């Protein structure tokens, strides 16, 4: 494990997804991006 | 559920035909009945609690042994009196239901159909209920044709009892 | 010891505490027709 | 973030060897029990507002901690603790479908001990809520999956305590 | 049955079996689920507890 | 198998108390309009054969596939059975508006006839459209005045159209 | 459809359809006759599956049938027949599509503001759905109780 | 529909051989205790109406929801049917302990009555508790030696409680 | 308080307090002896609102205290009174702060998650504050209850 | 976005009556020709890097624009006139596999007409490039799948006109 996860790129830089907005007339693809804005700007949930 | 409109539909269905003038005669007659019977049922609803207590007291008066002897069928203890007056109110409620329905159907389906085997299994004398129904039909205080058909339903319950 | 006790949310006063009518329903409804 | 597919395929990578017969028995163990996991995964998400409800009724509610003076008196934070107890519920399922507690190190237990003492929340009261949630889950999904899902629940209680 | 015999469930049990077909009175009770739902019966044990 | 009055009686018994006053005023208004309800019923009943013949003809003008060979109502025996099915539905509609409750119409037709038409291969759509057209013609025959005193026919148009739509939807 | 969001999950990565995904879109078509007959049973028995299951809601939550309520009376539990029929409708559309996007287009994301404007608690409705799941699987086979109930568990989680 | 003897005969025929000796000694001891089985059976039978009335008496004291309006055993007709169902169950228990085999109790009640109580809307829990209380009272009535010679009813309390628990579990 | 809303409104400008905001404390502090001469009777008359809040709720919302509802029987009419006893204090706490912002940070800002989870209807607790609104306006004078009645009415609009 | 499965779902759902024998027939209209349509896509996926060079070789390899002095002469915009052919191909096979022009309305043709004016780009050459791509995509997919793809490319160039 010392040679596995502990190499120097802490493997969530290149397996965390990004969110685009190509689909503004889609509605359910919009809703998971708006939550992704909320979970990156305030980076908790804004629900409570 | 022997009510006049239901049994008219049953006649027309078992005959396999449409409705005729006979069922419409049944209908103007049923509306004539209900035009006083609904108000009489409301009046019985008003006087119900005092009638129930008076019937229970008359039943304890005519049959004083039931208050005295120990026995779970007798109303010597308090739970016997609660259950007892509960079935007094049951009888009165079935009388009002038959007054609204316009036939002996509700008492025939809710009371009469098993009352004989229940009084056989539970050592309940039906004469207690006959005395209570006699007190109710004496003390209901209605007048006129509503009073006569109320007495008809209560006498029907009496004849079904014994 | 065992810390003992005292108060919060004592409540305990029924006050009105209105008795229940205890009604029930038939479920023989007009599924076909509800409203315009 | 890893997986019982990947953590036995990367540990065999970093040794330089290939799919060993001792390494092949861990994948086929994961391929045998994987049908049990995926039916257990849907039942958590169907009850996710109710596993968290029966947890706080069996461990948290009607106590001194929701009474003023306790940390749960602010309804800003009783909204946040159901949000906090949701986090251990979904990440246990992520540890269940991975079959691996490695996500819990890197996404739950990164700096979790310092941020709870920085706010002064009780440690054992949260650990008592994980002990509430492990028995509610094992009843609702069946004991064959609850005996595996609870292992990653004890991985949370080891790091939290 | 002719005119003089009371009807009975014909050949319920085969001679080599201790268990025959279900008696018709148990198979076809007075009413089915459809009329049971109309009567609004109250199942599911009871209401429950306050806590 | 329920009346209006037996429906109120069963509801009041399930409540376990006596009948409340507002239900009795409602039943008094029902007893005042029950004759209303049923003159309406009688003028519906007297034209029943004309209603089913006009319904079937309109229907078989509309869907000529049923009359076409291989159609479901093509054969003379099947066509007579078709008219019999329609007349039965109209008769139970008249029974339900006689007793003032849809429970008779439910009891006698609805729960079985959908499965019957599935098992027979009968198209439920055509008989649904036929019951709808028959109901439209029935209200149209009931609503017109021809030597009868003016009355509040309206609502009962509400109830009759309710019964016909319940039949057409239970057929499907 | 199981096509159209495997399209969407392949569109955001700017990639064609993978052959690992292409078996999933192949096996859906050859099993498409197996799901349309179990969706026929929900189409056929739609009246029985709501009528007794509505009483399972009122047995387990009798707060709704109480007076002063949201859905009280012969005309407002009539509206529960005029509302729960759509959820019994849409599960059939979730079956024949293969996934949850007919659920997701019609009845998921606005229900927090729908039932707030209606004034009905959603978990009172949702326990009617979970009791309906227990009586839907009484009709299904032992094989099809999982997969037709797999689209049920998305709807129970969407309300809760 | 099997005895003890017919049960041994069917098992020996399925084996295809004659009856072994140890089964014959077991059946000899059964023939010695079959009258013993019987004494409990007759003192169980003579008090049957008291047993079912006391069982319903304790059950409806215990669950007053059944007596309450809207309850399953509320109506007089339904309450008479309730007592009839209980008396039938007790009678088939007495038949099974007469013949010494549970196959008569299975044959006559068990396979259908669970589905019957589901379809009727009858709560299986209350009738299960009633059969359990009736069985407890039945063994309690059987075990007391009033004007009876001193003997051993051990194994037959075992068998009677087995039959009652089989009935209560098949009811559910 | 009324200062604390203007403080973070000053730092979002990162400038000094504009004199459109200074006089709103000058109207506050000279009426601060007036404002503490309002709410102390509501601390004084403590029970009289509260026992006239539940009984004035239960006639407008009787399905809550039915079986199946959250509040049922004993110990679940008192904590609903005690959760109502919490929201009596914050009306007084908004008055002596002269602003509704201490009502938020302890009592408003997370209601829609905890009352979602507990099953208590947020409309039904909103009518209880509407039930306790009328009995508190009677205890104060009419020009004094006119400002304190709006302090109820914000929590009405926050709950509803 | 509207799949042809979801469109015949939608046509019963705007009416709200259930799926009839005609409405299940549209799914059987999709499922009977479903097998070749999936197998058409793996031919177009492996060949999409290969097939994109013969479309310009049949149309615009040597022409009056791709010389010095015209459009498609920077090698930067020659990347664009290959990548747009990659864009039109990758979205037609989505529209093949779903069976709709509606995804083509949403993604590729939501604003594509207006932007080609102010970029100063030849539209009509790109009309011919897709129209040259029909005869090279039908030679490898077969004759039967070649005609059902032809109506989806024809929605593009009619939409680009
Ligand atoms: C609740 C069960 C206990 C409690 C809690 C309390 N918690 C607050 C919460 C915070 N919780 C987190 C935790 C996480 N954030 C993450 O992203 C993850 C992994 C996915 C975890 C586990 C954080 C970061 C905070 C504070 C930041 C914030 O304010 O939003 C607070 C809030 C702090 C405040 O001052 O309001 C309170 C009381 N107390 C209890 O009664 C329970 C034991
Ligand atoms: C009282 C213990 C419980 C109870 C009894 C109950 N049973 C019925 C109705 C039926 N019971 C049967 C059962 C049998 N029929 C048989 O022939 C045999 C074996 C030989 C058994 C065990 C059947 C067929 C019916 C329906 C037809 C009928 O007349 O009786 C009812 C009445 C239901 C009704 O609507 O009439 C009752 C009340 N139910 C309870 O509430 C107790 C839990
Ligand atoms: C059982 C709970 C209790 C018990 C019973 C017991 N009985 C016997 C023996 C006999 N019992 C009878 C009874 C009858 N024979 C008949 O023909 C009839 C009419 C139907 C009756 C009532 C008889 C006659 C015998 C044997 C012959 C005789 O008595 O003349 C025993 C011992 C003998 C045996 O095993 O049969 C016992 C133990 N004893 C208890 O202590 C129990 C509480
Ligand atoms: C709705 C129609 C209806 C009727 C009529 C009805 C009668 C009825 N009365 C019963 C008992 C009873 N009935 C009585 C009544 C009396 N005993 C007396 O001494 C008095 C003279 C009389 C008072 C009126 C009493 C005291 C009991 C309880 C005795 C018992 O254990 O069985 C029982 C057995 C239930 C039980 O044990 O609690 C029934 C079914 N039930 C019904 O559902
Ligand atoms: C079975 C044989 C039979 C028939 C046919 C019958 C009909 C009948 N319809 C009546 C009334 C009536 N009937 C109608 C009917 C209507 N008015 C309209 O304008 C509507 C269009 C239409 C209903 C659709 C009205 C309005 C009344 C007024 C009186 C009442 O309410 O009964 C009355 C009241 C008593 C009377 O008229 O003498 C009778 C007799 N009575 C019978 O015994
Ligand atoms: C000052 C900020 C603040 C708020 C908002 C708050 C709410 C709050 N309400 C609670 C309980 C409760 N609240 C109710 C309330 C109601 N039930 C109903 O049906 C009615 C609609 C309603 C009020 C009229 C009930 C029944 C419980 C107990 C929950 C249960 O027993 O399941 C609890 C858990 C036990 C407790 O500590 O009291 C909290 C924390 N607490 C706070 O400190
Ligand atoms: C997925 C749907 C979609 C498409 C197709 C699309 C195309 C697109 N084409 C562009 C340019 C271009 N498009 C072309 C087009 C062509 N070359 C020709 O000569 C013909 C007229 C045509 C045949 C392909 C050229 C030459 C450019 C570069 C123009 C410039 O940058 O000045 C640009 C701006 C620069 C760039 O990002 O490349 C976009 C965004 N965008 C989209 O979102």
């Amino acid at each position: 494990i010392d040679n596995q996860i502990k190499q120097g790129v802490n493997k969530r830089r290149e397996q965390s997804k990004v969110f685009k907005l190509t689909n503004v007339t889609d509605k359910v693809a919009l809703q998971t991006t708006i939550g992704a804005i909320y979970r990156q700007i305030f980076e908790r949930d804004i629900d409570p | 559920m022997k009510t006049p409109l239901t049994e008219a539909v049953s006649i027309a269905d078992s005959q396999g035909r449409f409705l005729s003038s006979t069922e419409i005669q049944v209908a103007f007659g049923r509306f004539r009945q209900a035009k006083a019977g609904l108000e009489a049922a409301k009046a019985l609803t008003s006087k119900a609690d005092s009638l129930i207590s008076g019937a229970a007291q008359a039943v304890y008066n005519k049959f004083p042994y039931t208050t005295q002897m120990q026995g779970p069928n007798y109303a010597a203890d308090q739970r016997g009196k609660d259950k007892c007056a509960r079935d007094i109110g049951y009888y009165l409620r079935m009388v009002t239901y038959c007054l609204i329905a316009g036939g002996t159907g509700p008492m025939d389906e809710y009371l009469i159909a098993g009352i004989d085997e229940i009084n056989r299994t539970f050592e309940l004398s039906p004469s207690w209920y006959i005395e209570a129904l006699k007190y109710i039909k004496a003390n209901h205080g209605l007048s006129g044709d509503a009073a006569v058909e109320a007495n008809s339903y209560l006498d029907y319950a009496i004849n079904a009892l014994s | 010891r065992f810390v003992p006790q005292e108060k919060q949310p004592k409540a305990g006063d029924p006050a009105n505490f209105l008795a229940m009518a205890k009604q029930v329903s038939r479920p023989a409804n007009t599924v076909t027709r509800v409203a315009l | 973030m890893q997986d019982a597919i990947t953590s036995v395929i990367n540990s065999s990578d970093v040794q330089g060897k290939y799919l060993d017969a001792s390494a092949i028995q861990k994948l086929k163990a994961y391929f045998a029990t994987g049908e049990l996991r995926v039916r257990a995964a849907t039942t958590i998400s169907a009850n996710a507002a109710n596993i968290v409800k029966e947890a706080v009724a069996k461990s948290l509610l009607y106590s001194d901690i929701t009474r003023p003076g306790g940390n749960m008196y602010t309804t800003r934070r009783y909204a946040a603790c159901i949000r906090d107890l949701d986090y251990y519920l979904r990440y246990a399922t992520y540890a269940m479908l991975a079959g691996d507690p490695s996500i819990l190190d890197e996404r739950v237990l990164n700096g979790l001990k310092e941020t709870y003492n920085s706010l002064g929340v009780p440690i054992g009261a949260t650990v008592q809520a994980i002990q509430a949630m492990k028995e509610v889950t094992a009843g609702l999904v069946g004991a064959d999956a609850g005996k595996e899902m609870g292992i990653y629940f004890d991985y949370i209680c080891s790091g939290l305590s | 049955f002719g005119y003089d015999t009371v009807p009975y469930q014909r050949r319920r049990v085969l001679p080599q079996r201790n268990v025959g077909e279900t008696p018709f009175n148990l198979k076809t009770p007075r009413y089915n689920e459809y009329h049971r739902t109309q009567l609004g019966f109250p199942q599911v044990i009871w209401q429950t507890s306050v806590r | 198998m329920f009346d209006a009055f037996t429906k109120v009686v069963s509801q009041a018994d399930t409540r376990g108390e006596m009948l409340s006053t507002a239900q009795i005023d409602a039943l008094s208004q029902m007893v005042a309009e029950s004759n209303k309800r049923l003159d309406s019923v009688n003028r519906i009943t007297s034209n029943a054969s004309t209603i089913v013949s006009n319904a079937a003809r309109s229907l078989f003008a509309e869907q000529p596939q049923l009359i076409a060979p291989g159609g479901n109502a093509y054969t003379s025996r099947r066509m007579a059975a078709c008219l019999r099915d329609m007349e039965i539905i109209l008769r139970y509609v008249t029974y339900a508006v006689f007793a003032g409750d849809a429970s008779v119409l439910e009891d006698r037709c609805l729960n079985g006839l959908r499965e019957t038409y599935l098992a027979l291969g009968t198209p439920g759509s055509s008989v649904a459209v036929g019951v709808g057209k028959m109901k439209e013609a029935a209200l149209a025959i009931v609503n017109d005045p021809a030597g009868i005193t003016p009355g509040d026919c309206s609502a009962l148009a509400s109830e009759i159209a309710g019964y016909f739509d319940r039949a057409a939807a239970a057929v499907s | 459809s199981i096509v159209t969001k495997s399209i969407v999950n392949a569109d955001a990565e700017a990639r064609y359809l993978s052959p690992g995904e292409l078996d999933r879109i192949k096996s859906f078509v050859t099993s498409g006759e197996r799901r349309v007959r179990i969706a026929e049973t929900m189409t056929g028995a739609r009246e029985r599956i709501i009528k007794e299951a509505g009483n399972q809601l009122f047995q387990k939550r009798p707060d709704v049938v109480s007076p002063g309520g949201n859905a009280y009376g012969e005309e407002m539990t009539a509206t529960c027949l005029r509302d729960l029929d759509y959820y019994l409708r849409l599960i059939t559309y979730g079956i024949v599509a293969g996934d949850v996007t007919p659920i997701e287009e019609i009845g998921v994301v606005g229900v927090r503001e729908m039932y707030k404007s209606l004034g009905t608690p959603i978990e009172a409705v949702a326990e009617g759905v979970r009791a309906m799941k227990s009586v839907a699987t009484s009709l299904l086979s032992g094989e099809d109780a999982a997969e037709a109930g797999a689209y049920f568990d998305y709807l129970i989680g969407a309300m809760s």
